[PDB]
């Protein structure tokens, strides 16, 4: 094939061009995004039961839905919580690879059939089914700076004038309003109601009657009396549109003819659907839009389009309204892309310089400068073919690939140049002969490196999704690189390289190059002398090899293993948890203190604090909140002290001084879409109808036993809420019947007043919105207020609640959890320092085995993945080793000689581990993929040394040592060339600070360390390997 | 109170050794949460006997009442905690304490059918004829609930 | 034919008919399944100490086993060979007539007194300034 | 009585059914036992 | 049933249409809302 | 119609380029293919 194309340079060019066109087109059309989809598909069912406690939600909604979740394909597990805000969320997680659209539709269709089994009030609110994704592209904040708009006002403005246009913007997949549009609020007064002998029941009836859409018919409708001239629709009552109209709803006409209107027993206003969230941005009222990226879309273009659309809207804003951007992931995407392009260009420059330094002709430097871009463009086409996107992982794949593409180009050119100098052949004949010497090895190498990189693609779950990005990118690149080296570069070599006279090694040149050539010829002699001495004493080098292998093993086990590094993402969170029964007002006090800290103590680093009262992740309620903190640009935050790690540490330290509240800061996970990946995620399960109290006791038993093993388990805690005081009110049925008061009136009166009731819809400036009746706040705060509510008996007498009820305090759960249909408690925790997550899991299991009868357990989230996903790695490495061996056996026609190549693996790994340990980095994905690259490149160098030595033995009849020495002499230059080019090329990654530098450092450090030792050690050790192995067999 | 709160939490949790240290350090035994529960209330509700005893030794109000007039004896009786019922009574608990609804420990024990507790309450002078706000006695409760054994005890 | 699509198409047409069906039918739950008509297997459950009746066993299976099997992938449908427990009110017409009552009165009473009421909160949002207490109000719960 | 979902693998489904039943067995009341009165899958497995 | 075109647009058509974004391969969407109370929303997708 | 007309230039361009490249590969020449592709307007005029 090289010979084919050496005589057909045009055909070779044609192939190169086709590849470049394909690649160019692929660059234009490929989606861009930060990360590919990594999390297994999840669908969430969300429902709301206004005024309901957690147990009510569970026992009338959650259980009913769960029991109907059958006959849905590829379901891994289902979890749910039911809480005292009236909310249920059921999350169904599916096998990786499940089509999420099908998963969603299957879930939705089972839900639709369960709807008739749910309470009326839940059917009326409706139940939502969404794909679950904390992968927002960005969050757009909307605030009012001039004190003229409440959060409800803002949220309505956004719903009515902004959201829909954002939703229609190119590349926008989904948009969440952080707030609600207006609702018609009827705030009832029990004093006024009683004065006119009315109840919330009368109010609700009146609203349903007087705020409705009534069907009529037609004049002159079919079938008509013939001769009819006119056909027209008859329009009857339509929905109310204003507070004024709601105010005049007629409740009653008194005997003396006076009228009781709704405004006479209630305050009427446009207010929120819900009052549980208070959202502030730097202290001012805030709403916002959470925006997700459409499948296939360009993230950067979408962000730009979103900005352009907002700009068009600004001229129509009310006074004081301002857009802010408290969270945007596209800076990372932008910077990541820029950094990879810069790297690629630098690589080409560095290769050019190295080529020129050694080969000292410009024609030779052009050959790699063409070939590398050809391979890269081709690689993009292959990504597009298999449906991958341009993202962080695929782009780092290409950065890691560079050293292999560069090598193939160097190897071909360098080898021709050597043949011309040693033998005096003209360019074309030299190329033919040179390609003869390497083409088989290049093919062997392609098999070896496929064996090194392909197995990674076959991991499962989220980890497999990550690994697969690197694996497909690198393997594609590498395969294209070999094709180019068999097709294009030989053709270019034969037609571009100038002749070299036999013996001319440039020593007779003048100036720098003259000196360099004399220096390098002499350095080769020193090198070959050294190897000669090594080969007279191979015993002590086998001892040094063993020390390296042991040392490698040592460093490896002690290197901490996180899967992705933490980044300063320009944002982080502060959690606020107050004692049980604490109010919104108190939580707000704390959130103000938190916001104050960041705006005063961290003024140089914090851009904004978005504080959300009433929301947390382990449960909602008045006594919880979060602050999202968004930082100034990395550029304006120089030094480690101004990075998220330091900031969160200082913040957390400071907030420990806060009294009667748990307050602390924590960074985001690297991939927000799969949440925290450190730790275990355990589920404790009631398997025998034990119940809530018995399950809590068993939880405490396990947590108490876990605390007795701090050498194995750390931070073992519930991911839930504790039981809190609740007000149990018992309706006395006998007394009610005796007084002639119906249970339905009692319960409606209680629920409507204290819990609120969704009555029906109305039309506010052309948008359908809800109507809520509820007590005015001052009449639904305390136990004594219960008795101020009156219910009308059949005989017309007004009866106070006190007459037919009794009350007591008790404890109950504000958030009940379930896992696979059974009551559960989620328990988080981690392995103690220096222990594996495995051993921690194992111990948790032993502890759990000793719990009361009827209490089971299970692993979920990342623990579930690990337990399935983690038993496959050994098999994959084993297959990989076997295939490498077999390819080398085919290449060398020997079962023994492959061992001389494979022994090289530790030489690069040790350097990577040294560099990582010294810089205090982790065994993360970027480090692993970098190891594989280092191993591949060092294997490639070894293969070519061994091939040349074996060839000299077989073809020219040379002795073992003579051939080994000639081999290493010939291969020294290309190895130093590739190594110097690559090590310098990765330097920028190593020293990188600021945005994305966590990743850049992980990639670059392992590779730089690896390449130093792979280079320095291999040039001495591979000859040893070959000679020892050949002697042994 | 810093230590009062800690004591409320520890009494509820049944953390025996933590209650001891708190007693050594003068944590307020008459601390009350927002609904008027004392540590003694908490320990009585959740059935923590040793903690009840410790609190009584350290001058807990045995007849503390909550914001609706309920006492530790009410809670211990209602939730079937015989030993605690006995300890409370030994320490002068008002066996006829009425909450704001006119409900007594006897009413509560009767309602849940706690036979042994009813006998103990009776033994310490529980008024068998005491009526709640609806005019109901423990006997009335037993009948409505169809507890024959409890009805026979209450003649 | 892709059975998932067949199921979806069938269910979409079914949902137009659902509102036209008797309430009592809608309330029993209407099912759409994609499966063989015949049994892959029957999983039997017995008691080897004779300490559970057929009715007991069937309830145990319905309440603790069936649902998880039903959600297992590749399980198209599950038939219980027996019945889950229900609360059975077995009416006596003599007694009903003696008190001038009918099954209608019985049903009304059960809906009224076996009820799960959303009752709101003390100190619920939006609150008055100064509020110290927030707690759920628990009213009637399902009978057990 | 378990019916196989359209197009699903009988052996894999039977295996999944068994795995799920295994999770239930430890929490059974006394004397409760699973028996296997009728199964078409063993024939498939054994015949192969 | 019985709703005029404006009513059906403002309570049905707009509500549905506002949720019809970020669907794959969507070319265009058209709709009508009429005096018989009927809504038809048609979404057309790229060939293929 | 608006799509069909807006893509025609691209289609003719890429088609001409691919023909040229195939001929170049086939005949191992840059000049013979140029000699051949110059014929295209002689056919296109007739079509028009
Ligand atoms: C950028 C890549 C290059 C970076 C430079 C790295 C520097 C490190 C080089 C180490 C090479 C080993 O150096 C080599 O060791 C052997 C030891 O067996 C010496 O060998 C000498 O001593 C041994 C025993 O004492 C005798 O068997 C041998 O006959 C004698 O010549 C070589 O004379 C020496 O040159
Ligand atoms: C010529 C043959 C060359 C073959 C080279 C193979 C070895 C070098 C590759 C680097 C791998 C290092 O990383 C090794 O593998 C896994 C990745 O699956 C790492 O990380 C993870 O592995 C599995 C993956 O599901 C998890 O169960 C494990 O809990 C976790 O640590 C391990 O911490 C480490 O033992
Ligand atoms: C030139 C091409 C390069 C070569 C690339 C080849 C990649 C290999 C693809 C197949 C992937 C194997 O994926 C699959 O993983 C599971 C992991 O539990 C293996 O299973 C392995 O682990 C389980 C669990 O301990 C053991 O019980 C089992 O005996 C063992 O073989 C399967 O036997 C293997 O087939
Ligand atoms: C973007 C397309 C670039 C293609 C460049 C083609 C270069 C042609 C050189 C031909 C030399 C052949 C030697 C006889
Ligand atoms: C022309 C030289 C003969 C060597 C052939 C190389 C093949 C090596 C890889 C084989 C793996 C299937
Ligand atoms: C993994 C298989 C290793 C087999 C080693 C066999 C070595 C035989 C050498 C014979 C050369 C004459
Ligand atoms: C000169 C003989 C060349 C042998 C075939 C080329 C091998 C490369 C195919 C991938
Ligand atoms: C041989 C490479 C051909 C590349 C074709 C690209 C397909 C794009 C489809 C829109
Ligand atoms: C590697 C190709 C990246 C192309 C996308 C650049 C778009 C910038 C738009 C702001
Ligand atoms: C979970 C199995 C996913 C298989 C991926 C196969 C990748 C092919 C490598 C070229
Ligand atoms: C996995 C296949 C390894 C085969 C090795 C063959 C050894 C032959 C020794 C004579
Ligand atoms: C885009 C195709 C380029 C063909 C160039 C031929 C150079 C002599
Ligand atoms: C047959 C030789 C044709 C080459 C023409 C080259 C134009 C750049
Ligand atoms: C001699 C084989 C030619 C290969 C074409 C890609």
């Amino acid at each position: 094939m090289p010979n084919f194309f050496i005589d057909r340079p045009i055909f070779a060019w044609v192939i190169a061009i086709i590849i470049m066109l394909a690649g160019g087109l692929a660059i234009l059309k490929l989606p861009v995004a930060q990360y590919p989809t990594i999390a297994p598909p999840a669908v969430t069912i969300s429902a709301s039961y206004p005024g309901a406690d957690a147990k009510t939600v569970q026992d009338t909604v959650t259980q009913v839905i769960e029991q109907n979740m059958n006959g849905i394909d590829n379901l891994m597990y289902m979890s749910s919580n039911s809480d005292s805000t009236g909310t249920v969320q059921i999350t169904l997680t599916f096998e990786s690879g499940t089509d999420a659209d099908i998963a969603q539709v299957q879930v939705q269709n089972k839900l639709q059939l369960a709807m008739p089994l749910l309470p009326q009030e839940v059917q009326q609110q409706g139940v939502s089914v969404e794909k679950s994704s904390s992968s927002f592209l960005m969050v757009v904040g909307v605030i009012n700076t001039d004190g003229t708009m409440t959060q409800e006002d803002i949220s309505d403005y956004v719903a009515a004038n902004m959201k829909d246009a954002i939703s229609r913007t190119s590349g926008v997949g989904d948009v969440q309003l952080f707030g609600s549009q207006y609702a018609m609020r009827i705030w009832m007064n029990p004093n006024e109601l009683n004065k006119f002998q009315l109840t919330p029941v009368d109010v609700i009836t009146a609203i349903k009657a007087q705020n409705a859409q009534v069907a009529a018919g037609q004049l002159g409708g079919t079938p008509p009396v013939k001769g009819q001239q006119l056909n027209a629709s008859i329009i009857a009552q339509t929905r109310l549109t204003s507070t004024e109209e709601f105010g005049k709803i007629l409740l009653k006409v008194n005997q003396d003819g006076s009228r009781v209107l709704l405004r006479d027993v209630a305050k009427i206003e446009l207010g929120g659907e819900n009052y549980d969230i208070i959202a502030e941005f730097n202290g001012q009222p805030a709403s916002g839009l959470g925006i997700k990226l459409a499948t296939g879309a360009n993230a950067l273009d979408t962000a730009a389009a979103i900005r352009a659309e907002l700009a068009k809207m600004e001229p129509f804003f009310p006074s004081g309204l301002k857009i802010v951007y408290p969270y945007d992931t596209t800076p990372f995407v932008k910077i990541s892309i820029h950094e990879v392009v810069k790297t690629l260009v630098e690589a080409i420059i560095l290769v050019f310089l190295v080529m020129y330094l050694f080969l000292q002709n410009f024609r030779a430097t052009l050959i790699p400068t063409i070939a590398v871009p050809v391979v890269l463009l081709g690689t993009f086409a292959v990504l597009a073919a298999f449906g991958f996107s341009i993202n962080t992982l695929t782009m780092f794949g290409m950065v890691l690939a560079i050293g292999l593409l560069v090598d193939d180009a160097i190897v071909v050119v360098e080898n021709v140049e050597r043949v011309m100098a040693e033998e005096g052949l003209p360019p074309k004949e030299a190329t033919r002969k040179s390609m003869g010497q390497i083409q088989g090895a290049l093919v062997g190498i392609a098999m070896v490196l496929s064996a090194v990189f392909v197995p990674m693609a076959f991991f499962g779950g989220s980890t497999g999704a990550i690994y697969r990005q690197f694996s497909i990118t690198i393997v594609s690149a590498m395969a294209l690189s070999v094709l180019v080296a068999l097709i294009l570069t030989p053709a270019l070599c034969a037609t571009m390289l100038k002749p070299i006279a036999k013996g001319d090694h440039g020593e007779g040149k003048k100036g720098f190059f003259g000196w360099f050539n004399r220096m390098f010829e002499k350095s080769t002699h020193h090198y070959t002398d050294s190897v000669g001495g090594i080969l007279r004493s191979t015993g002590r080098y086998l001892v040094l090899y063993l020390i390296i292998v042991v040392g490698m093993a040592y460093l490896f086990v002690r290197l901490p293993s996180c899967f992705l590094p933490d980044e300063d993402q320009g944002v982080f969170m502060t959690m606020v948890q107050l004692p049980a029964g604490a109010t919104q007002e108190r939580t707000q006090k704390v959130l103000n203190e938190v916001t104050h800290y960041y705006l005063t103590k961290e003024k140089n680093n914090v851009e904004s604090v978005f504080a959300v009262n009433g929301f947390g992740f382990a449960g909602r309620g008045q006594n919880t909140g979060i602050a999202f903190v968004s930082l100034k640009d990395w550029a304006d935050r120089p030094g480690e002290e101004n990075k998220v790690e330091a900031i969160t540490m200082r913040a957390t330290r400071a907030f420990s001084q806060i009294k009667d509240a748990m307050v602390f800061a924590f960074n985001l996970p690297a991939i927000v879409e799969l949440g925290t990946a450190t730790g275990f995620d355990f589920e404790l399960i009631d398997q025998a109808g034990l119940g809530h109290e018995k399950l809590t006791q068993a939880r405490n038993q396990l947590l108490a036993e876990a605390a007795k093993h701090p050498d194995m388990l750390t931070s073992v805690r519930p991911n839930g809420l504790e039981d809190t005081p609740q007000f149990k009110i018992d309706i006395d049925q006998e007394k009610a019947q005796a007084l002639g008061v119906s249970i339905n009136d009692i319960n409606t009166t209680l629920g409507a007043a204290w819990g609120g009731s969704y009555v029906n819809d109305f039309i506010d400036r052309g948008r359908v919105k809800k109507v809520y009746v509820m007590s005015e706040a001052k009449y639904r705060m305390l136990p004594d207020d219960i008795g101020d509510w009156y219910v009308r008996a059949a005989d017309g007498q007004m009866v106070p609640f006190s007459a037919f009820s009794s009350s007591r305090w008790e404890y109950g759960s504000p958030r009940l959890e379930r896992y696979n249909g059974l009551p559960s408690m989620e328990i988080l925790g981690q392995a103690a320092p220096g222990k594996s997550c495995g051993e921690a899991m194992e111990l948790m299991e032993q502890l759990a085995s000793k719990l009361p009868t009827g209490v089971g357990y299970d692993w979920t989230g990342m623990s579930y993945q690990e337990r399935l996903s983690g038993n496959q790695a050994p098999s994959l490495y084993a297959i990989s080793l076997i295939v490498v061996f077999l390819c080398l056996a085919a290449l060398y026609e020997s079962w023994s000689i492959p061992f001389s190549v494979m022994l090289v693996v530790p030489l690069g790994v040790i350097g990577a581990l040294l560099a990582a340990t010294f810089r205090g980095l982790t065994n993360d994905v970027y480090f692993q993929v970098g190891l594989l690259t280092t191993i591949g490149l060092s294997a490639k160098n070894a293969i070519l040394i061994v091939e040349f030595a074996k060839d000299l033995m077989d073809k020219e009849g040379k002795g073992l040592i003579e051939a080994t020495l000639d081999a290493v002499r010939m291969r020294l230059r290309p190895i130093l060339m590739t190594s110097l080019a690559f090590i310098l090329g990765v330097m920028p990654l190593v020293i990188s600070t600021g945005a994305g530098s966590g990743a850049q450092n992980a990639v670059g450090t392992g590779v730089m360390g690896g390449m130093v030792t792979a280079t320095v050690l291999a040039i001495f050790f591979v000859p040893v390997f070959f000679v020892v192995v050949r002697r042994r067999f | 109170s810093d230590l009062g709160k800690k004591l409320l939490e520890a009494a509820r949790a049944g953390r025996d050794d933590e209650v001891r240290i708190l007693m050594a350090n003068g944590a307020d035994v008459n601390a009350a949460d927002v609904v008027g529960w004392t540590p003694l209330h908490l320990a009585a509700y959740w059935g923590h006997l040793e903690i009840v005893e410790v609190l009584l030794k350290n001058g807990a109000d045995v007849n503390a009442y909550d914001t609706l007039g309920s006492t530790p004896l009410h809670l211990a009786a209602h939730f079937g905690h015989l030993e605690i019922v006995e300890v409370l009574l030994k320490n002068g608990a008002d066996v006829n304490a009425k909450d704001d609804n006119g409900i007594t420990p006897l009413h509560l024990a009767a309602n849940r059918g706690h036979l042994e507790i009813v006998e103990v309450l009776l033994k310490y002078g529980a008024d068998v004829n005491a009526q709640d706000k609806f005019g109901k006695t423990a006997f009335d409760i037993s009948i409505n609930n169809g507890n024959e054994d409890l009805a026979e005890i209450l003649q």
